């Protein structure tokens, strides 16, 4: 019982801290984003032009 | 150690549960994106154009 804790225990961890990676590579790709968009709309502004 | 290994296993199933939302948010937000940038793409060429 005493190995299925310390087994159970850093699989629990370890998901955790794969969680928090997802977390940040989440976060970057709304400002790349939004940059993008606001390029595209001036590029679309220069082709009506 | 019985009830501990209970508890433990329920921590541990709550928090693979929330990394799928976590990650499937980032698969959308990546769908949304290859989108923007290849409308930025076909803009570029017509103004050029």
């Amino acid at each position: 019982d005493e190995e299925k804790m310390e087994i159970q225990e850093i699989q629990l961890k370890e998901a955790k801290h794969i969680a928090e990676d997802a977390d940040r590579k989440y976060e970057e790709v709304a400002r790349k984003l939004v940059i993008i968009e606001s390029d595209l709309e001036r590029a679309e502004e220069r082709a009506e032009l | 150690d019985e009830e501990k290994m209970e508890l433990q296993e329920i921590q541990l199933k709550e928090a693979k549960h929330i990394a799928e939302e976590a990650d499937r948010k980032y698969e959308e937000v990546a769908r949304k994106l290859v989108i923007i940038e290849g409308d930025l793409e076909r803009t570029e060429e017509r103004a050029e154009l």
